[PDB]
Protein backbone atom coordinates (compact mmCIF):
# COMPACT_ATOMS: atom_id res chain seq x y z
CA UNK A 1 0.00 0.00 0.00
CA UNK A 2 0.86 3.66 0.02
CA UNK A 3 3.51 3.86 -2.70
CA UNK A 4 2.05 5.47 -5.85
CA UNK A 5 3.48 4.10 -9.10
CA UNK A 6 3.28 7.75 -10.33
CA UNK A 7 5.21 9.72 -7.71
CA UNK A 8 3.44 12.83 -6.41
CA UNK A 9 5.30 16.15 -6.65
CA UNK A 10 4.92 18.27 -3.52
CA UNK A 11 5.77 22.02 -3.51
CA UNK A 12 5.58 21.94 0.30
CA UNK B 1 -16.96 28.87 -10.85
CA UNK B 2 -14.32 28.09 -8.18
CA UNK B 3 -14.54 24.37 -9.02
CA UNK B 4 -11.03 23.03 -9.95
CA UNK B 5 -11.58 20.29 -12.58
CA UNK B 6 -8.21 18.67 -11.86
CA UNK B 7 -7.40 17.07 -8.55
CA UNK B 8 -5.71 19.43 -6.13
CA UNK B 9 -3.28 18.84 -3.26
CA UNK B 10 -1.73 20.78 -0.41
CA UNK B 11 0.92 20.15 2.25
CA UNK B 12 -0.07 21.20 5.78
CA UNK B 13 0.89 20.55 9.40
CA UNK B 14 -0.89 18.45 11.97
CA UNK B 15 -1.91 20.28 15.11
CA UNK B 16 -2.25 19.03 18.69
CA UNK B 17 -5.90 18.81 19.94
CA UNK B 18 -4.94 21.30 22.70
CA UNK B 19 -3.87 23.86 20.10
CA UNK B 20 -6.86 23.07 17.90
CA UNK B 21 -9.16 23.79 20.83
CA UNK B 22 -7.76 27.35 21.03
CA UNK B 23 -9.82 28.04 18.01
CA UNK B 24 -12.64 25.51 18.05
CA UNK B 25 -13.11 24.90 21.78
CA UNK B 26 -15.20 21.92 22.89
CA UNK B 27 -16.17 21.11 19.27
CA UNK B 28 -12.92 19.14 19.14
CA UNK B 29 -13.35 15.57 20.30
CA UNK B 30 -10.73 12.78 20.77
CA UNK B 31 -11.74 11.11 17.46
CA UNK B 32 -10.82 14.32 15.58
CA UNK B 33 -7.43 15.54 14.41
CA UNK B 34 -6.80 19.08 13.12
CA UNK B 35 -4.45 20.19 10.37
CA UNK B 36 -3.63 23.42 8.65
CA UNK B 37 -4.12 27.02 9.79
CA UNK B 38 -0.92 27.42 7.74
CA UNK B 39 -2.11 29.25 4.68
CA UNK B 40 -4.02 26.43 2.97
CA UNK B 41 -7.50 25.00 3.62
CA UNK B 42 -9.78 22.15 2.65
CA UNK B 43 -13.02 23.54 1.08
CA UNK B 44 -16.47 22.51 -0.13
CA UNK B 45 -16.26 19.26 -2.05
CA UNK B 46 -13.11 18.00 -0.31
CA UNK B 47 -15.14 16.23 2.37
CA UNK B 48 -14.56 12.51 2.77
CA UNK B 49 -11.13 12.58 1.09
CA UNK B 50 -7.75 11.88 2.59
CA UNK B 51 -5.22 13.45 4.92
CA UNK B 52 -2.05 11.32 4.42
CA UNK B 53 1.32 11.33 6.13
CA UNK B 54 4.55 9.59 4.94
CA UNK B 55 5.81 6.86 7.28
CA UNK B 56 8.56 4.29 6.33
CA UNK B 57 8.55 5.35 2.70
CA UNK B 58 4.77 5.01 2.31
CA UNK B 59 1.62 7.13 2.69
CA UNK B 60 -0.71 6.33 5.60
CA UNK B 61 -4.25 7.61 6.04
CA UNK B 62 -4.21 9.81 9.17
CA UNK B 63 -7.35 11.85 8.62
CA UNK B 64 -10.61 11.96 6.67
CA UNK B 65 -11.71 15.52 5.62
CA UNK B 66 -14.53 16.25 8.05
CA UNK B 67 -15.38 19.88 8.75
CA UNK B 68 -13.79 23.30 9.07
CA UNK B 69 -14.10 27.01 8.53
CA UNK B 70 -17.32 28.44 7.37
CA UNK B 71 -15.49 30.28 4.58
CA UNK B 72 -12.53 27.99 4.02
CA UNK B 73 -10.28 30.43 5.90
CA UNK B 74 -6.61 29.51 5.66
CA UNK B 75 -5.83 30.76 9.15
CA UNK B 76 -8.24 28.38 10.92
CA UNK B 77 -7.45 24.70 11.34
CA UNK B 78 -9.32 22.12 9.33
CA UNK B 79 -10.87 19.21 11.24
CA UNK B 80 -10.44 15.63 10.15
CA UNK B 81 -11.72 12.26 11.45
CA UNK B 82 -8.79 10.82 13.39
CA UNK B 83 -8.23 7.48 11.67
CA UNK B 84 -6.24 6.00 14.59
CA UNK B 85 -9.34 6.37 16.79
CA UNK B 86 -11.52 4.59 14.19
CA UNK B 87 -9.23 2.01 12.58
CA UNK B 88 -10.03 -0.79 15.04
CA UNK B 89 -13.62 -0.51 13.84
CA UNK B 90 -12.37 -0.45 10.21
CA UNK B 91 -10.31 -3.60 10.72
CA UNK B 92 -13.14 -5.39 12.57
CA UNK B 93 -15.61 -4.49 9.81
CA UNK B 94 -13.30 -5.78 7.04
CA UNK B 95 -12.53 -9.04 8.94
CA UNK B 96 -16.21 -9.84 9.44
CA UNK B 97 -17.33 -8.91 5.91
CA UNK C 1 -8.48 23.09 -1.52
CA UNK C 2 -7.61 26.82 -1.20
CA UNK C 3 -3.93 27.66 -2.00
CA UNK C 4 -3.10 24.12 -3.13
CA UNK C 5 -1.71 23.05 -6.48
CA UNK C 6 -2.71 20.67 -9.27
CA UNK C 7 -1.58 17.14 -8.36
CA UNK C 8 0.38 15.15 -10.92
CA UNK C 9 -2.33 13.12 -12.70
CA UNK C 10 -2.67 9.67 -11.08
CA UNK C 11 -0.20 10.35 -8.26
CA UNK C 12 -2.85 9.91 -5.53
CA UNK C 13 -4.11 6.57 -6.76
CA UNK C 14 -6.34 5.80 -3.79
CA UNK C 15 -8.26 9.09 -4.21
CA UNK C 16 -11.78 8.43 -5.46
CA UNK C 17 -14.64 10.77 -6.33
CA UNK C 18 -18.13 9.90 -4.98
CA UNK C 19 -20.89 10.76 -7.47
CA UNK C 20 -24.61 10.74 -6.77
CA UNK C 21 -27.15 9.13 -9.06
CA UNK C 22 -27.28 12.30 -11.26
CA UNK C 23 -23.47 12.16 -11.84
CA UNK C 24 -22.73 15.03 -9.37
CA UNK C 25 -19.41 14.81 -7.39
CA UNK C 26 -20.35 15.33 -3.73
CA UNK C 27 -17.45 13.92 -1.68
CA UNK C 28 -14.05 12.25 -1.92
CA UNK C 29 -12.90 8.93 -0.44
CA UNK C 30 -9.87 6.61 -0.34
CA UNK C 31 -9.36 3.05 -1.51
CA UNK C 32 -7.98 0.84 1.29
CA UNK C 33 -8.01 -2.32 -0.84
CA UNK C 34 -9.63 -3.48 -4.11
CA UNK C 35 -13.08 -3.95 -2.46
CA UNK C 36 -13.37 -1.14 0.10
CA UNK C 37 -13.41 2.63 0.21
CA UNK C 38 -13.23 4.75 3.38
CA UNK C 39 -15.05 8.13 3.44
CA UNK C 40 -16.78 10.45 5.90
CA UNK C 41 -20.10 9.47 7.53
CA UNK C 42 -21.39 13.04 7.01
CA UNK C 43 -21.29 12.48 3.20
CA UNK C 44 -24.48 10.39 3.58
CA UNK C 45 -23.41 7.83 1.04
CA UNK C 46 -26.00 5.33 -0.18
CA UNK C 47 -25.91 2.38 -2.64
CA UNK C 48 -27.26 4.68 -5.40
CA UNK C 49 -23.94 6.66 -5.25
CA UNK C 50 -20.98 5.60 -7.40
CA UNK C 51 -17.28 5.31 -6.63
CA UNK C 52 -15.09 6.85 -9.41
CA UNK C 53 -11.51 5.54 -9.38
CA UNK C 54 -8.63 6.55 -11.58
CA UNK C 55 -9.88 10.12 -12.19
CA UNK C 56 -7.95 13.37 -12.10
CA UNK C 57 -9.90 15.76 -14.41
CA UNK C 58 -13.67 16.00 -13.70
CA UNK C 59 -14.53 17.20 -17.21
CA UNK C 60 -12.80 14.26 -18.93
CA UNK C 61 -14.66 11.26 -20.34
CA UNK C 62 -12.59 8.11 -20.48
CA UNK C 63 -13.18 4.35 -20.47
CA UNK C 64 -9.86 4.27 -18.39
CA UNK C 65 -11.80 5.61 -15.41
CA UNK C 66 -13.56 2.98 -13.21
CA UNK C 67 -17.17 3.67 -12.15
CA UNK C 68 -17.76 1.18 -9.33
CA UNK C 69 -21.15 0.38 -7.80
CA UNK C 70 -21.58 0.20 -4.05
CA UNK C 71 -23.00 -3.04 -2.67
CA UNK C 72 -23.39 -1.92 0.93
CA UNK C 73 -22.67 1.08 3.13
CA UNK C 74 -21.18 0.53 6.62
CA UNK C 75 -21.64 3.83 8.57
CA UNK C 76 -19.87 3.71 11.96
CA UNK C 77 -22.82 3.57 14.47
CA UNK C 78 -20.88 5.89 16.83
CA UNK C 79 -21.14 8.74 14.32
CA UNK C 80 -22.64 11.80 16.04
CA UNK C 81 -24.68 13.87 13.60
CA UNK C 82 -24.50 17.00 15.79
CA UNK C 83 -20.85 17.06 16.79
CA UNK C 84 -19.63 15.25 13.67
CA UNK C 85 -17.55 12.98 15.88
CA UNK C 86 -16.56 9.49 14.62
CA UNK C 87 -16.97 10.74 11.04
CA UNK C 88 -16.31 7.58 9.08
CA UNK C 89 -18.09 5.24 6.73
CA UNK C 90 -16.89 2.19 4.79
CA UNK C 91 -18.15 1.38 1.28
CA UNK C 92 -18.11 -2.24 0.13
CA UNK C 93 -17.88 -2.36 -3.67
CA UNK C 94 -20.09 -4.68 -5.74
CA UNK C 95 -17.21 -5.48 -8.05
CA UNK C 96 -13.59 -5.09 -7.17
CA UNK C 97 -11.58 -2.17 -8.50
CA UNK C 98 -8.81 -3.26 -10.87
CA UNK C 99 -5.53 -1.96 -9.44
CA UNK C 100 -3.04 -0.38 -11.84
CA UNK C 101 -0.58 2.47 -11.98
CA UNK C 102 -3.37 4.97 -11.30
CA UNK C 103 -5.63 2.94 -8.95
CA UNK C 104 -4.23 1.41 -5.70
CA UNK C 105 -4.53 1.56 -1.97
CA UNK C 106 -3.51 3.84 0.83
CA UNK C 107 -1.98 2.35 4.01
CA UNK C 108 -3.97 2.35 7.26
CA UNK C 109 -2.42 3.22 10.61
CA UNK C 110 -2.65 1.15 13.75
CA UNK C 111 -4.77 2.59 16.59
CA UNK C 112 -1.52 3.05 18.59
CA UNK C 113 0.32 5.13 15.99
CA UNK C 114 1.64 8.59 16.82
CA UNK C 115 1.45 11.29 14.15
CA UNK C 116 3.03 14.17 15.98
CA UNK C 117 1.83 17.73 16.02
CA UNK C 118 3.93 19.65 13.50
CA UNK C 119 4.33 16.78 11.05
CA UNK C 120 3.86 17.87 7.42
CA UNK C 121 1.10 15.85 5.76
CA UNK C 122 -0.93 16.18 2.55
CA UNK C 123 -4.61 16.49 1.75
CA UNK C 124 -6.15 16.06 -1.71
CA UNK C 125 -9.51 16.70 -3.35
CA UNK C 126 -11.73 18.35 -5.92
CA UNK C 127 -13.16 20.91 -3.48
CA UNK C 128 -13.39 24.63 -4.21
CA UNK C 129 -10.15 26.49 -4.76
CA UNK C 130 -11.72 29.76 -3.42
CA UNK C 131 -14.75 30.03 -1.10
CA UNK D 1 -31.31 23.49 3.05
CA UNK D 2 -31.34 21.39 6.24
CA UNK D 3 -34.86 20.64 7.57
CA UNK D 4 -36.62 22.34 4.69
CA UNK D 5 -39.21 20.73 2.44
CA UNK D 6 -39.83 20.30 -1.26
CA UNK D 7 -41.22 23.40 -2.94
CA UNK D 8 -44.30 23.40 -5.16
CA UNK D 9 -42.64 23.16 -8.61
CA UNK D 10 -42.35 26.54 -10.29
CA UNK D 11 -43.50 28.49 -7.20
CA UNK D 12 -40.11 30.25 -6.85
CA UNK D 13 -39.81 31.22 -10.53
CA UNK D 14 -36.80 33.50 -10.18
CA UNK D 15 -34.69 30.64 -8.71
CA UNK D 16 -31.88 29.60 -11.05
CA UNK D 17 -29.11 27.06 -10.81
CA UNK D 18 -25.55 28.00 -11.87
CA UNK D 19 -23.65 25.17 -13.62
CA UNK D 20 -19.96 25.14 -14.55
CA UNK D 21 -18.80 24.11 -18.00
CA UNK D 22 -18.86 20.41 -16.98
CA UNK D 23 -22.57 20.72 -16.09
CA UNK D 24 -21.95 20.69 -12.27
CA UNK D 25 -24.39 22.78 -10.13
CA UNK D 26 -22.24 25.02 -7.91
CA UNK D 27 -24.49 27.92 -6.75
CA UNK D 28 -27.97 29.38 -6.96
CA UNK D 29 -29.13 32.76 -8.18
CA UNK D 30 -32.21 34.87 -8.81
CA UNK D 31 -33.63 36.39 -11.99
CA UNK D 32 -34.31 40.13 -11.55
CA UNK D 33 -35.51 40.64 -15.14
CA UNK D 34 -35.19 38.68 -18.43
CA UNK D 35 -31.57 39.74 -18.98
CA UNK D 36 -30.02 39.71 -15.49
CA UNK D 37 -29.34 37.36 -12.62
CA UNK D 38 -28.10 38.25 -9.16
CA UNK D 39 -25.90 35.84 -7.22
CA UNK D 40 -23.09 35.87 -4.64
CA UNK D 41 -19.62 37.17 -5.49
CA UNK D 42 -18.03 34.25 -3.62
CA UNK D 43 -19.53 31.86 -6.25
CA UNK D 44 -16.76 32.98 -8.62
CA UNK D 45 -18.99 32.94 -11.68
CA UNK D 46 -17.35 33.33 -15.08
CA UNK D 47 -18.67 33.57 -18.67
CA UNK D 48 -18.14 29.79 -19.14
CA UNK D 49 -20.77 29.08 -16.46
CA UNK D 50 -24.46 28.58 -17.46
CA UNK D 51 -27.66 29.83 -15.86
CA UNK D 52 -30.44 27.20 -15.67
CA UNK D 53 -33.97 28.56 -15.32
CA UNK D 54 -37.28 26.83 -14.78
CA UNK D 55 -35.94 23.81 -12.95
CA UNK D 56 -37.57 21.90 -10.13
CA UNK D 57 -36.07 18.38 -10.16
CA UNK D 58 -32.37 18.19 -11.21
CA UNK D 59 -32.85 14.45 -11.94
CA UNK D 60 -35.78 14.96 -14.41
CA UNK D 61 -35.59 15.30 -18.21
CA UNK D 62 -39.25 16.23 -18.77
CA UNK D 63 -39.26 19.75 -17.38
CA UNK D 64 -39.24 22.85 -19.56
CA UNK D 65 -35.89 24.38 -18.58
CA UNK D 66 -33.65 27.02 -20.15
CA UNK D 67 -29.83 26.96 -20.32
CA UNK D 68 -28.69 30.57 -20.63
CA UNK D 69 -25.22 31.73 -21.55
CA UNK D 70 -23.59 34.55 -19.62
CA UNK D 71 -22.31 37.51 -21.69
CA UNK D 72 -20.75 39.55 -18.88
CA UNK D 73 -20.02 39.17 -15.16
CA UNK D 74 -20.24 42.22 -12.86
CA UNK D 75 -18.62 41.32 -9.52
CA UNK D 76 -19.10 44.14 -6.99
CA UNK D 77 -15.63 45.74 -6.68
CA UNK D 78 -16.23 46.20 -2.93
CA UNK D 79 -16.41 42.44 -2.33
CA UNK D 80 -13.98 41.65 0.49
CA UNK D 81 -12.24 38.30 -0.01
CA UNK D 82 -11.44 37.92 3.69
CA UNK D 83 -14.59 39.08 5.40
CA UNK D 84 -16.99 38.07 2.61
CA UNK D 85 -18.66 41.50 2.93
CA UNK D 86 -20.47 42.94 -0.14
CA UNK D 87 -21.08 39.43 -1.45
CA UNK D 88 -22.85 40.17 -4.71
CA UNK D 89 -22.36 39.61 -8.42
CA UNK D 90 -24.61 40.44 -11.37
CA UNK D 91 -24.76 38.28 -14.50
CA UNK D 92 -25.82 39.89 -17.81
CA UNK D 93 -27.21 37.07 -19.95
CA UNK D 94 -26.18 36.55 -23.58
CA UNK D 95 -29.74 35.71 -24.50
CA UNK D 96 -32.74 36.58 -22.55
CA UNK D 97 -34.71 34.31 -20.35
CA UNK D 98 -38.16 33.58 -21.79
CA UNK D 99 -40.62 34.36 -18.95
CA UNK D 100 -43.47 32.00 -18.31
CA UNK D 101 -45.47 30.55 -15.43
CA UNK D 102 -42.28 28.94 -14.08
CA UNK D 103 -39.70 31.57 -15.04
CA UNK D 104 -40.11 35.20 -13.86
CA UNK D 105 -38.49 37.88 -11.73
CA UNK D 106 -38.14 38.63 -8.05
CA UNK D 107 -38.71 42.16 -6.79
CA UNK D 108 -35.78 44.25 -5.51
CA UNK D 109 -35.97 46.39 -2.42
CA UNK D 110 -34.92 50.01 -2.18
CA UNK D 111 -31.82 50.89 -0.17
CA UNK D 112 -34.01 52.56 2.47
CA UNK D 113 -36.29 49.56 3.16
CA UNK D 114 -36.57 48.04 6.58
CA UNK D 115 -37.13 44.26 6.91
CA UNK D 116 -37.58 43.90 10.64
CA UNK D 117 -36.02 41.35 12.92
CA UNK D 118 -38.42 38.46 13.50
CA UNK D 119 -40.08 38.73 10.07
CA UNK D 120 -40.66 35.23 8.65
CA UNK D 121 -38.97 35.02 5.25
CA UNK D 122 -38.14 32.13 2.93
CA UNK D 123 -34.91 30.72 1.45
CA UNK D 124 -34.75 28.25 -1.41
CA UNK D 125 -32.22 26.05 -3.20
CA UNK D 126 -30.62 22.75 -4.04
CA UNK D 127 -28.06 22.71 -1.27
CA UNK D 128 -27.46 19.68 0.96
CA UNK D 129 -30.34 18.58 3.20
CA UNK D 130 -27.96 17.27 5.82
CA UNK D 131 -24.29 18.21 6.37
CA UNK E 1 -25.67 11.47 -0.86
CA UNK E 2 -27.42 14.36 0.87
CA UNK E 3 -28.04 16.25 -2.38
CA UNK E 4 -31.65 16.87 -3.07
CA UNK E 5 -32.64 16.68 -6.69
CA UNK E 6 -35.83 18.64 -5.95
CA UNK E 7 -35.85 22.31 -5.06
CA UNK E 8 -36.18 22.90 -1.33
CA UNK E 9 -37.58 25.78 0.68
CA UNK E 10 -37.68 26.80 4.33
CA UNK E 11 -39.32 29.56 6.28
CA UNK E 12 -37.03 31.25 8.82
CA UNK E 13 -36.88 34.47 10.82
CA UNK E 14 -34.68 37.50 10.16
CA UNK E 15 -32.32 38.56 12.92
CA UNK E 16 -31.04 42.03 13.78
CA UNK E 17 -27.29 42.32 13.07
CA UNK E 18 -26.69 42.98 16.77
CA UNK E 19 -28.46 39.72 17.74
CA UNK E 20 -26.51 37.98 14.93
CA UNK E 21 -23.27 39.11 16.62
CA UNK E 22 -24.22 36.86 19.59
CA UNK E 23 -23.27 33.96 17.27
CA UNK E 24 -20.74 35.48 14.93
CA UNK E 25 -19.15 38.44 16.68
CA UNK E 26 -17.13 40.87 14.56
CA UNK E 27 -17.70 38.84 11.39
CA UNK E 28 -21.13 40.53 10.91
CA UNK E 29 -20.76 43.61 8.71
CA UNK E 30 -23.06 46.30 7.36
CA UNK E 31 -23.81 44.53 4.07
CA UNK E 32 -24.82 41.31 5.79
CA UNK E 33 -28.19 40.16 7.17
CA UNK E 34 -28.73 37.00 9.23
CA UNK E 35 -31.68 34.64 9.25
CA UNK E 36 -32.35 31.32 10.91
CA UNK E 37 -30.97 29.73 14.05
CA UNK E 38 -34.52 28.35 14.33
CA UNK E 39 -34.26 24.74 13.32
CA UNK E 40 -33.41 25.14 9.61
CA UNK E 41 -30.21 26.09 7.80
CA UNK E 42 -28.88 26.96 4.35
CA UNK E 43 -26.17 24.37 3.42
CA UNK E 44 -23.54 23.58 0.76
CA UNK E 45 -24.92 24.27 -2.70
CA UNK E 46 -27.40 26.94 -1.54
CA UNK E 47 -24.81 29.76 -1.97
CA UNK E 48 -25.97 32.61 -4.26
CA UNK E 49 -29.68 31.78 -3.92
CA UNK E 50 -32.43 33.88 -2.57
CA UNK E 51 -33.77 34.94 0.80
CA UNK E 52 -37.18 36.49 0.04
CA UNK E 53 -39.76 38.28 2.22
CA UNK E 54 -43.39 39.05 1.27
CA UNK E 55 -44.30 42.73 1.04
CA UNK E 56 -47.47 44.18 -0.62
CA UNK E 57 -48.63 40.82 -1.99
CA UNK E 58 -45.26 40.15 -3.69
CA UNK E 59 -41.86 38.68 -2.85
CA UNK E 60 -38.79 40.90 -2.44
CA UNK E 61 -35.14 39.76 -2.45
CA UNK E 62 -33.79 40.67 0.98
CA UNK E 63 -30.76 38.42 1.07
CA UNK E 64 -28.41 36.34 -1.04
CA UNK E 65 -27.08 33.13 0.59
CA UNK E 66 -23.54 34.04 1.60
CA UNK E 67 -21.95 32.00 4.43
CA UNK E 68 -22.89 30.23 7.69
CA UNK E 69 -22.11 27.39 9.99
CA UNK E 70 -19.26 25.04 9.33
CA UNK E 71 -21.62 22.06 9.63
CA UNK E 72 -24.93 23.72 8.62
CA UNK E 73 -25.96 23.81 12.29
CA UNK E 74 -29.61 24.75 12.65
CA UNK E 75 -29.03 26.56 15.94
CA UNK E 76 -26.64 29.09 14.26
CA UNK E 77 -28.02 31.77 11.93
CA UNK E 78 -27.05 31.81 8.28
CA UNK E 79 -25.48 34.97 6.86
CA UNK E 80 -26.80 36.56 3.68
CA UNK E 81 -25.66 39.52 1.55
CA UNK E 82 -28.01 42.35 2.60
CA UNK E 83 -29.64 43.43 -0.68
CA UNK E 84 -30.68 46.86 0.59
CA UNK E 85 -27.03 47.71 1.16
CA UNK E 86 -26.11 46.65 -2.37
CA UNK E 87 -29.14 47.56 -4.50
CA UNK E 88 -28.05 51.07 -5.41
CA UNK E 89 -25.02 49.40 -7.05
CA UNK E 90 -27.37 46.88 -8.70
CA UNK E 91 -29.62 49.72 -10.06
CA UNK E 92 -26.62 51.72 -11.24
CA UNK E 93 -25.35 48.68 -13.07
CA UNK E 94 -28.73 48.06 -14.68
CA UNK E 95 -29.25 51.70 -15.71
CA UNK E 96 -25.80 51.87 -17.41
CA UNK E 97 -25.93 48.50 -19.11
CA UNK F 1 -42.23 41.25 -10.28
CA UNK F 2 -42.49 39.01 -7.28
CA UNK F 3 -45.89 37.40 -7.86
CA UNK F 4 -45.42 33.81 -8.87
CA UNK F 5 -48.07 32.47 -11.26
CA UNK F 6 -47.84 29.20 -9.24
CA UNK F 7 -48.35 30.18 -5.63
CA UNK F 8 -45.94 28.78 -3.10
CA UNK F 9 -47.24 26.60 -0.27
CA UNK F 10 -45.30 27.13 2.92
Amino acid sequence: CGVPAIQPVLSG
Amino acid sequence: ANTPDRLQQASLPLLSNTNCKKYWGTKIKDAMICAGASGVSSCMGDSGGPLVCKKNGAWTLVGIVSWGSSTCSTSTPGVYARVTALVNWVQQTLAAN
Amino acid sequence: IVNGEEAVPGSWPWQVSLQDKTGFHFCGGSLINENWVVTAAHCGVTTSDVVVAGEFDQGSSSEKIQKLKIAKVFKNSKYNSLTINNDITLLKLSTAASFSQTVSAVCLPSASDDFAAGTTCVTTGWGLTRY
